[PDB]
């Protein structure tokens, strides 16, 4: 596993690939590792699948009361928060996950990363996940620049992300993008990716 | 000696004052057409001190459901969220919206529990839940957690009036607007008037994009406008 | 001074009252033949608004049980769901399908205790409860929790009517179609007139495939004619 | 103020209305001698559509143990149920079939209860236990859970006729048979006429192999037969 | 046979009773205009004895939200202070501040529990919400748990005459100064005489800071001058 | 243990062998692995006996009541988000068991892999699960095609874990399949697999 997620002066990008391992055996080509919290809020999971499909689902439902019932959509900060306090209650039992949920929101563009404990870093611009977190860490932090676009920053994203499963062995098979602008929430298609990736070298 | 009890009729006489309740309550309508479903309720307040462009009459259970209420309003409100939650439990458990027809059974044996378990008293409510399933639907519930699925019905003080004019102007093959129209007549039937556009909520489930969108006031224009017109004319007698 | 509680002449006031409730409750009739056993209850409502095609008065409980119920309709739910889980309880259990007469006992017992313990009010329904176990069955309970297997009756306001009727008519050696024509006729007798296919509901259980299906209204035509015949004669007097 | 309390008289009510129910109750008869010991209840029913051939009136508690009943039926079946639970329970802890004295004590505690806990009411049952210990055994219970152990006896509204039978016919040394027979008889005063061996029940337990059987209808024609001839001769009067 | 349940009129008569002690309350109003939202109340007491300058009428439920109460005072105390936790959980959970909207529903859903669950009573006080989410509110609350989103209103035996006032003079376009002088002068009319700023209390909530402040005596006597002007003139009928 | 399934364009096929061990005991060679949830839903399982047959009731009694309450038959991802978050629940003295839970439903056709702590992968084409299944991932992954049928889907099933029986001591005595096209739910029967092996070498 590897995604990365960055802010934008447009907006927000994140990113992961498609597999799923269990020690050396490959599980899954393509496993879904994003998922859209409110309209303008997307969140990647790293960890245990079964732990991150449990509170995934937690978390979409609760975004979704939450605007229902008091007629506001969440901000990432509340759904960070949350997320943060259900994380840290089983600290001696910790969900194993590493969770990414960012977005736009009444109060800007940000990225949270979340750790199994509940701790969460506020990303004002470059982050990455998983297995291949340090790998893809490299081309971030080589090519970003915060006046960076969107529509740029999924070239990079998939740049990291594609480096990575070049020496992480437990990334791989394919990649997701979501772009999430403010007039969209994006995912870019198989298609499109492969063209992105396309001006690479695959 | 107790609370909610069986009288020598066999009947309850908590559930039918609750029931009195209701019939005190502000009247609200529901049309279910092939295209859709409509639920459209009397917004009018009594002070121009009270924030209108406000108050909400129909509120949004999930994304393919909402519902209007009748009855004590604070019950009420307890009511709608306790659907919403319930909702929520769905999707948490299977990964699917509920179903209309389900979501409105739930409420409705909580309602039934109010019922039947001498500590509390039941809810001086009853709600109409409309949404689209594979198909439009509309349920109207009752304080005895009693369920009833309607073609067109509604609930509250203006709830006769309505039921008779629809027991004849009502048609299973009206159009999404024939129908809607046909509400807001029954509405102003109702009331025993012409409606302002400015008083009246509507909201509605299309079973093409089946998410509950609400009537804006710029939309409602044409409709208040040409329901008012048959009203008129039917106001003679 | 309590809730129910025994009266000087040993009776329970509440459970009575109760029983008031399923007379006043819509009719259904239950007959059971060699074949298997019919459950037919009467779906006939009071609006054109309502959505009758829906309106479902047989319940199926597991793959060889159906239920009809008559009463407090809120009440009935709560008894089929309870009903329901029971059935499933018993193939969690023990990997098989519970018995007819197990689960009325069940059911019958959960009765009971909302006759005995203070805080709570006695179920007001009664429910026909038909399935085949090695052989057809047919069981009534009562808002008491008394158990009684039939070989052929019903409960609701049009019960005595088809009871009389068939304490004349019914047989041991009816035919499977023999015996829902003569339920057909009581019902008629029951509404005092000829029944109309497209508001009654009918469900059995063949001794055959031990499963509970559901008469189709296509099905019921060439029935209830075939019994509107023998009614309209039989009302004659 | 309460529920089960005392009277000025020093009575309880409750237990005193609940005894009017099993007064009403259908009949049920004991009889022990040397080889054992019998119980034989009315069976009869008011109705061709009840299923005769099933209706049960005499219930196995364990292998050496039934029993019968008296009273609100829908009470009797969880008592009787307790009762078997109870049997088993002892067999559970012991390893070993508890006796009929010790089993009657235990589920006269059990309604005992029921008499003095505030939010519950008193069983409207009286039930007779009969089995084998080491010797024959027969004891009725009231809705009190007063315990009381009999040579003879009966409970439900033909008590006092089969009591004042008893009181004079009964003996010490009666045989199997003559017992047996001697309780027809009392049935048959009790009901006021001869018995039809389909509508009555047998059940024993005799001290050679402790093991409760049921007197089969065949083996009945002759009993029913030779006792409806005293029968009649005794319906003189 | 109870406590708080239903009249044959559909109504509850301990929410009814609890309302009759609203009314006895002490005054208070509330004033929304585009600038903000003020809360003004009548802090007059009756004895030298009491000190006046600590006596507290306007609450600080969190840095954007103030409330005014009306009916028994001690209930009342437990309610904001209900308000208060209300809003730090919401901190504590999405760590953002909880809108004047989501707390007035939280504590009528409170309010609305007292209301149907036999062994509590109602709590006998209204509330008079005022904040500033992103627009200035007001809501005002029932003992009933009924929720209201007033531009301009009062609780407490002055009501009806500055609501009589309000009705007339208010505007949806008064300046800050203008809309609490509209206030004071409300509060002159209830009081039916000059006000001195010694015992009144005001508190606001401006849109530009969204933090609730109390208007200073000396920042009141300007105000309660001016006011006093228009008081007099007005008394003259 | 080795349970295959694949999806097919006209349908599902799932198919288990019947060994059941202990260590090198072989405690059956005719255990049950596959069960029916729904009319158009099987199940198969890997892992501990007693554990798979408690989910299993559990599984079906669940399926049965929600069909009876609601009139309508659970999809596959309702059952699979039901086992999910049951098994998720246990996460921490989990049992031990691998569930393959898929069918056709108003969604379409699918299959589910499902882990010990609820972690689920879709299947939109191939898997195996259980002792075996690295070898059966072997044949299945070299011989299928999207435009597979399941006619010859329950050919290359039987093909993939009998090539697994032959490396796999755990798995082995015979194999049940089951195809579900729409038009049925069948099971094979003993003498029709057999006949199917037939066209290899036992
Ligand atoms: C589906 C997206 C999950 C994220 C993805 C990224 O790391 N995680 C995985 O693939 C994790 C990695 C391990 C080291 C915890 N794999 C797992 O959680 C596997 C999942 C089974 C369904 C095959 N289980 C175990 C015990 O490893
Ligand atoms: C019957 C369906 C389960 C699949 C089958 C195939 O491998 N599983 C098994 O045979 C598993 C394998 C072990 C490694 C967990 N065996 C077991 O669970 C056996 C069960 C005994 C009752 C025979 N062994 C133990 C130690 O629990």
């Amino acid at each position: 596993t590897t995604t990365v997620g960055l802010v934008c002066k447009d907006g927000v990008v994140m990113a992961t690939e498609k597999r799923a391992t269990m020690g050396n055996f490959i599980a899954s080509k393509a496993a879904k590792k994003i998922y859209q919290i409110a309209d303008r809020m997307a969140m990647t999971t790293a960890g245990s699948v079964g732990d991150a499909q449990f509170l995934a689902r937690i978390i979409k439902i609760e975004a979704n009361l939450y605007e229902i019932r008091r007629e506001r959509k969440p901000t990432v900060r509340a759904i960070a928060t949350l997320t943060s306090n259900l994380l840290n209650s089983y600290r001696y039992f910790p969900y194993l996950v590493q969770l990414l949920i960012g977005g736009i929101d009444s109060e800007g563009k940000s990225i949270y990363s979340i750790d199994p404990i509940g701790g969460a870093i506020e990303e004002k611009d470059i982050v990455a996940t998983g297995s291949g977190s340090l790998t893809a860490y490299g081309v971030l932090e080589d090519r970003f620049t915060p006046e960076i676009g969107v529509d740029e920053a999924v070239e990079l994203a998939v740049r990291a992300i594609y480096s990575a499963m070049k020496r992480d062995s437990a990334s791989g098979d394919g990649i997701d993008v979501v772009k999430i602008t403010e007039d969209e929430f994006y995912q870019y298609s198989p298609e499109e990716v492969e063209q992105i990736l396309a001006k690479f070298r695959k | 000696r107790a609370i909610t009890v069986f009288s020598p009729d066999g009947r309850l006489f908590q559930v039918e004052y609750a029931r009195e309740a209701v019939k005190r309550g502000a009247t609200a309508i529901g049309i279910k057409c092939k295209e859709g479903v409509i639920l459209i309720a009397d917004k009018r307040v009594g002070s121009k001190l009270l924030e209108a462009d406000t108050i909400e009459k129909i509120y949004k259970i999930d994304e393919h459901i909402c519902a209007a209420t009748s009855g004590l309003v604070a019950d009420a409100r307890v009511l709608i969220d306790r659907a919403r939650i319930e909702a929520q439990i769905n999707r948490l458990t299977y990964d699917e919206p509920i179903t209309v027809k389900e979501l409105a059974k739930k409420i409705c044996d909580f309602k039934q529990q109010y019922t039947q378990y001498g500590g509390v008293r039941p809810f001086g409510v009853s709600l109409l839940i409309a949404g689209v399933d594979e198909v439009p639907k509309l349920y109207e519930t009752d304080p005895s957690g009693a369920l009833l699925e309607y073609k067109a019905t509604a609930i509250g003080m203006g709830r006769n009036a309505v039921t008779e004019f629809f027991e004849k102007e009502y048609r299973d093959d009206l159009s999404f607007d024939d129908a809607m129209v046909l509400g807001l007549v029954a509405m102003g039937l109702s009331i025993e008037s012409e409606l302002v556009p400015e008083n009246i909520e509507v909201g509605y489930v299309k079973v093409d994009d089946r998410t509950f969108k609400e009537v804006s006031p710029e939309e409602l224009k044409p409709y208040v406008e040409r329901a008012n017109e048959r009203i008129r004319e039917l106001l003679k007698k």
